[PDB]
C-alpha cells in the first residue's frame, strides 16, 4: 500500500508494435498520471495539463490565464533565478513550451534522458511556489502584447475572435483570450488592480491538483517513475475546484439565421457555414460527428465538394465537428470561393442542404462506420512512434476526457454504431439554425460595425426568411451519391525480412544518366510503410519567371485533377506531395507500401498525359495571382527572411516578377510547356521503408519507362545538373537592404553573419557557438529587454554555405535592434571567457546529444537521408563524424572563431542586414558600427560580388 | 476534408 496513491493501473492498452511500457495512476490529491518507460529514448520528457483556460479569465482582466502561463517560466521560490528553468534545459539538450486554450493550460518539456529528475524538479515548482516577480511582470507583459500584435493582422485570428463577438456577449466564449498590454497592464492600473496578486489568487484558486494531469517519459523503470512523480507532485494541494461547465450555447436563437459580410486582410474569398450542436465528446466511442464529417467533407466522386468544384463555385472544402467547450460544439462546412462562386452563394448553401437531405434519405450506413473503424484500427496498430515532448503534451491533455486505460486508444478506436446519434446530429443541420459568414474584399466600404479587439470590418444581416424556406424545401439532387467502397485500404502488412546485403545507410543501387537511385530497406521500425522520394531536374523549370509560373500551374492543375482519385488513398493512409522546385519537380509518396505502386503509377502517367480543363486553368490562375499578392500581408520577419534568400542566392525570381510574367501565361502556351519540361530530365530518388532492392529498382524503372513512353523523356546532360551558388561577401564588409511592410505595424530584421563553406570543422564551430548563445539570446533580447515576441538565433545553411542569423520582429526600428544584437554579441564574448571549462564541455555534450538523437519514425529518418542527397553532400554518417570532432574543441578555439569571423573587429566579418520597416515608420550598450553600403538594387548587388564554390560530395 | 487557435509561449 502507498498512501500517496489513490489508485493504480489496471493495464494501459497499447499497440502491439509499441515496445514502450505504460502505467496509469491517480495520486491521492487527484492528479491523473501516466508513466511512460522507454529505455531506448535519448530524450526524456514530462508534461502537465491544467483544466483551466482563458474561459476562466476574469471579465475585468482579459487574458490573465494566458499571462499566468508566461510568468511560471520566470522563476519559483525554490528556483528564484528568472531563467533557471530555460537555462537548465538549454545546457542539457532540452526545450520547453506551453499554450493556453479556452479550457486548458498545457506545459511541457524534453531533456537529456540522464537529467529528467533535475528538469522535472524545476518544472514541478511552477505549480507549487511560483514567484510572479513584479519586475518580471512589467516586462513579460510586452511579450504577450507583441504576441497579440502579430495576430492582429491575421485573417484567421480576426475571424476566430469575430465568431466569439457575434454570440452571447457575456457568454464566457465571448472573452478575449490572448490579452495585450492594455488589458494586462494599462487598464488594471487605472482600475487600481495589483496584477501580481490577481495572478497569485488565480494560481491559488484554479491551479488545484483536482484539475491536473501529468505524463512523464524516461528511461527509468515504471516503479522508478512512480516514486519520482509521487515525490514531487504529492505537494500540489487539492482545493477541490469544481470543473467549469458551459451548458448554455453561446449561439442562441437570436444569433441564428444570421448573415455576416466580412472584410479580410488578404485578398481571399471564403464561405463559413456554422451549425450549433451539443457537446458530442460524451459519445466518443461511437463518434457521430466524425461519421458525418467524413461524408460531408468527402472529396471523392459523388461528393458535395466534387460538384461545387464542377460548377466552378468552390475549390476546397472542410466539414465536420469543431470543438467549442464543455457543453457545446459546432458543426461547420467551410469552402473557398471562386469569383462567380461568390455570386452564387445562396445556391452553394442550397447544394449543401441538398447533400444533407441525401444523407437523411438513405439513412446511417453501417458499412461506412466499419470502414472508418478498420482504418482507425490499422492507423493505431502501425502508428508511427512519437517524439517524447509532443507525446507527453498530448496525453496530458486527453487524460481529462478518458479513463487511464483508454487514453492511448480512445481518440483512435471506434466501438459502437449509434444510428440514433447519427440522425439527431443530422437533425440539427437544418436551415432554421444556420449561421452564414462571407469573407471577401468586395464588402469593403459597405460595412457598418467593427470588431473590438482586432478591428475587423464587417456587416450583420438577418438571412431573409424567403431564403430559409428554399433551403428547408431542398429536393434530392441526383448528382449526390454516397462514396463507394474504399479500395486503397491496405490488406498487406507483411514486413519483408531483412536482406543479406542490407545496408545501414542508403546505398546507390542505380547510377545512369537518367536516374540516380538511393535505397535502404528499413532496419529499425518494421512497419508496412514506405517513403518514395523523387527529385526531377529540368532547366525549363526555373529558367525564367514565366516558366516558374507555368511549372507551378502545371503541378497545381495536375493535383487538382487527381484529387477525387487520391482522396480515397489518403483516407487509407497513402498520401503524396507534389510541388515545383527551383531545380525542377519534387514528388514524395508516403504511407503503407501495399497500394503504393498503384498511386505512383497513376501520378506519373497523369503527369505525362495531362489534358488541361480550361475553366480549371482560369480558376487556379486567378487563385495563384491572389496568392502572390497576398504575400504583401505576411509578417515582417518572414519578409526579412524572404529578401535575404533573394540576396544570397545566385538565381531567384521575386514574387513581383512572377506576377508580371503571369499575365502572359496563356492556355496554349502552358500546354506547350509541359512536353518541353518533360523532354529531358534527371531523376534522383530515395526509396526507403518496407521494400526490397528489387522492388525499389522496379519502382524507379517504372517511373522512367512511363516518362520515356508518354513524354519520350531521354536523359539530361551532367553539366546541366549543377545547383545555385551563394553570394560571397567581402571581408570586413556590411550591407543593408531596406523595405517596408504595408500591412503589419511591426518592424522585422534578419542579421546574417556569413562564415565560410560547410566543412566538418567549420560546421561545428558555428553550431557550438550557436548552442552557447541560444539561451542567452532569448534571455537578453526578449525576457530582459523585451524587443519582441519573436526572437530567433541559430545557424543558416543555404547552397552549401553557412553562417549565423538573428531574426527579430519588434515595434522598435531595425537600426535599434541592430545595436542591441551587436551589444549582445559583446556580452556573450566576455561570458565565454568566464565560463568554467566544465561549463564549456556541458554545452558540447548538450549539442552532441541533440545531433546524436536518432529518429523514431521512418519519415524522420528519411528526412535526414534526403537532406544529404538534395544538399549534394551525401554525408550519411555526418552525426558520428561531426560529433566526434566536436568533443575535440577547446574553449579558446571558439574564442578565436568569434574574434576572427563574428566579432565586431573581425578581419573576415561578413554581415548582411535586412530591414523590414513597420507600416508607419540600465542596459548593455553596443560598439560603434561602420557605415553600411545600402543595397538599392538586388541584381546589381549580386552582379558586383563573387560567388562561393559548391561543396564537394561525400 | 473532415476537421482536425491556441496562444503559445514561443514560436
Ligand atoms: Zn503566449
Amino acid at each position: 500500500n502507498n498512501p500517496a496513491i489513490k489508485r493504480i493501473g489496471n493495464h494501459i492498452t497499447k499497440s502491439p508494435e509499441d515496445k514502450r511500457e505504460y502505467r496509469g495512476l491517480e495520486l491521492a490529491n487527484g492528479i491523473k498520471v501516466l508513466l511512460i518507460s522507454d529505455p531506448t529514448t535519448d530524450k526524456s520528457s514530462a508534461a502537465l495539463d491544467v483544466h483551466i483556460g482563458s474561459l476562466s479569465d476574469p471579465p475585468n482582466i482579459a487574458g490573465l490565464s494566458h499571462f499566468l502561463q508566461h510568468m511560471l517560466f520566470l522563476g519559483t521560490k525554490k528556483y528564484p533565478k528568472e531563467n533557471e528553468y530555460s537555462q537548465f534545459l538549454s545546457e542539457h539538450a532540452g526545450s520547453s513550451n506551453a499554450f493556453t486554450s479556452g479550457e486548458h493550460t498545457n506545459y511541457y518539456f524534453d531533456v537529456s534522458h540522464e537529467h529528467l529528475e533535475g528538469a522535472l524538479d524545476r518544472f514541478a515548482q511552477f505549480f507549487l511556489s511560483p514567484l510572479f516577480d513584479e519586475s518580471a511582470k512589467d516586462r513579460e507583459v510586452n511579450a504577450v502584447d507583441s504576441e497579440h500584435e502579430k495576430n492582429v493582422m491575421n485573417d484567421a485570428w480576426r475571424l476566430f475572435q469575430l465568431e466569439k463577438a457575434t454570440g452571447n456577449p457575456k457568454h464566457p466564449f465571448s472573452k478575449f483570450g490572448t490579452g495585450n498590454k492594455y488589458t494586462l497592464e494599462t487598464r488594471p492600473n487605472q482600475e487600481g488592480i495589483d496584477v501580481r496578486q490577481e495572478l497569485l489568487k488565480f494560481h491559488s484558486a484554479y491551479y488545484s491538483s483536482n484539475l491536473m494531469a501529468v505524463v512523464v517519459l524516461g528511461r527509468e523503470s515504471l516503479d522508478d517513475l512512480t516514486n519520482l512523480v509521487v515525490k514531487l507532485f504529492s505537494e500540489v494541494e487539492n482545493k477541490n475546484v469544481p470543473l467549469p461547465e458551459f451548458p448554455e450555447h453561446p449561439f442562441q436563437e437570436e444569433h441564428l439565421k444570421q448573415l455576416y459580410k466580412i472584410v479580410p486582410i488578404k485578398d481571399i474569398r471564403n464561405l463559413y457555414v456554422t451549425f450549433p450542436i451539443p457537446d458530442l465528446q460524451k459519445y466518443y466511442k461511437s463518434n457521430p460527428g466524425h461519421y458525418l464529417g467524413h461524408l460531408i467533407g468527402h472529396e471523392g466522386p459523388g461528393s458535395l465538394l466534387s460538384e461545387l468544384k464542377s460548377k466552378g463555385w468552390v475549390n476546397t472544402l472542410v466539414g465536420g465537428q469543431k470543438e467549442g467547450a464543455r457543453g457545446f460544439m459546432f458543426f461547420i462546412i467551410n469552402v473557398d470561393l471562386t469569383e462567380e462562386g461568390l455570386l452564387h452563394v445562396e445556391d452553394i448553401i442550397l447544394h449543401m442542404f441538398q447533400y444533407i437531405q441525401k444523407l437523411r434519405a438513405e439513412g446511417p450506413q453501417e458499412w461506412v462506420f466499419q470502414e472508418l473503424k478498420d482504418l482507425n484500427a490499422v492507423a493505431f496498430r502501425f502508428k508511427d512512434k512519437e517524439r517524447p515532448r509532443g507525446y507527453t503534451s498530448k496525453i496530458a491533455g486527453i487524460l481529462h476526457y478518458y479513463p487511464l486505460e483508454e487514453v492511448l486508444t480512445a481518440e483512435y478506436l471506434l466501438e459502437e454504431f449509434r444510428p440514433d446519434l447519427i440522425e439527431m446530429v443530422l437533425d440539427k443541420l437544418r436551415p432554421e439554425n444556420v449561421r452564414v459568414a462571407i469573407v471577401s474584399k468586395s464588402f469593403e466600404g459597405k460595412t457598418d460595425r467593427t470588431e473590438e479587439w482586432y478591428g475587423t470590418q464587417y456587416k450583420q444581416e438577418a438571412i431573409p426568411d424567403e431564403v430559409i424556406k428554399k433551403w428547408q424545401n431542398a429536393d434530392l439532387n441526383g448528382k449526390f451519391k454516397l462514396p463507394t467502397k474504399n479500395e486503397f485500404i491496405p490488406t498487406n502488412f507483411e514486413i519483408l525480412p531483412l536482406e543479406k546485403e542490407a545496408t545501414p545507410y542508403p546505398a546507390l543501387i542505380k547510377d545512369t544518366a537518367m536516374s540516380k537511385l538511393w535505397f535502404k530497406q528499413d532496419d529499425k521500425f518494421f512497419l508496412p510503410k514506405a517513403n518514395l522520394n523523387f527529385e526531377f531536374f529540368s532547366p525549363f523549370a526555373y529558367v525564367d519567371p514565366l516558366h516558374s509560373n507555368m511549372a507551378y500551374l502545371y503541378l497545381e492543375l495536375l493535383k487538382d485533377s487527381l484529387n477525387e482519385y487520391a482522396y480515397a488513398a489518403e483516407l487509407a493512409g497513402l498520401s503524396y506531395d507534389l510541388q515545383n522546385t527551383i531545380y525542377g519537380m519534387y514528388l514524395s509518396v508516403k504511407g503503407y507500401n501495399d497500394k503504393q505502386p498503384i498511386l505512383l503509377k497513376k501520378i506519373i502517367e497523369k503527369m505525362a498525359t495531362f489534358e488541361i480543363d480550361e475553366k480549371r486553368f482560369e480558376i487556379i490562375k486567378e487563385a495563384y495571382m491572389r496568392s502572390l499578392n497576398n504575400f504583401r500581408a505576411e509578417q515582417p520577419h518572414q519578409h526579412a527572411m524572404y529578401y535575404l534568400r533573394l540576396l544570397m542566392t545566385e538565381v531567384a525570381w521575386t514574387k513581383d516578377e512572377l506576377k508580371e510574367a503571369l499575365d502572359d501565361v496563356t492556355l496554349p502556351r502552358l500546354k506547350a510547356f509541359i512536353p518541353q519540361l518533360l523532354s529531358r530530365l534527371h531523376i534522383e530518388a530515395l526509396l526507403h521503408g518496407n521494400i526490397t532492392k528489387q522492388a525499389a529498382l522496379g519502382i524507379m524503372q517504372m517511373v522512367e519507362d512511363t516518362l520515356i513512353e508518354h513524354a519520350h523523356t531521354k536523359p539530361l546532360l551532367p553539366s546541366q545538373l549543377v545547383r545555385y551558388r551563394e553570394v560571397q561577401l567581402p571581408d570586413r564588409g556590411w550591407f543593408v537592404y531596406q523595405q517596408r511592410n504595408e500591412v503589419h505595424n511591426n518592424s522585422g530584421i534578419e542579421i546574417y553573419y556569413q562564415t565560410d563553406m560547410q566543412s566538418t570543422s567549420e560546421n561545428m564551430f558555428l553550431e557550438l557557438f550557436a548552442q552557447i548563445i541560444s539561451e542567452p539570446a532569448f534571455n537578453t533580447l526578449r525576457t530582459k529587454e523585451q524587443l519582441g515576441y519573436i526572437v530567433f538565433s541559430g545557424p543558416r545553411r543555404a547552397n552549401g554555405i553557412q553562417g549565423l542569423r538573428f531574426i527579430i520582429q519588434s515595434e522598435k526600428p531595425p537600426h535599434y535592434l541592430e545595436s542591441r544584437v551587436e551589444a549582445f554579441l559583446i556580452t556573450m564574448e566576455k561570458s565565454i571567457e568566464d565560463m568554467t571549462e566544465e561549463a564549456f564541455q556541458k554545452h558540447i555534450q548538450a549539442l552532441a546529444i541533440r545531433r546524436l538523437d536518432k529518429p523514431k519514425k521512418l519519415s524522420a529518418e528519411s528526412a535526414k537521408y534526403w537532406g544529404e542527397i538534395i544538399s549534394q553532400q551525401y554525408n550519411f554518417d555526418r552525426d558520428n563524424t561531426e560529433v566526434a570532432y566536436l568533443k575535440t574543441l577547446t574553449k579558446e578555439d571558439i574564442i578565436k572563431f568569434y574574434k576572427e569571423m563574428l566579432a565586431v573587429d573581425a578581419p573576415r566579418r561578413h554581415k548582411v542586414s535586412v530591414h523590414v520597416l513597420a507600416r508607419e515608420m540600465n542596459l548593455s550598450q553596443a560598439p560603434a558600427l561602420p557605415q553600411p553600403e545600402v543595397i538599392q538594387n538586388m541584381t546589381e548587388f549580386k552582379r558586383g560580388l563573387p560567388l562561393f564554390p559548391l561543396v564537394k560530395p561525400h | 476534408a473532415p476537421m482536425g487557435f491556441q496562444t503559445k509561449r514561443s514560436k
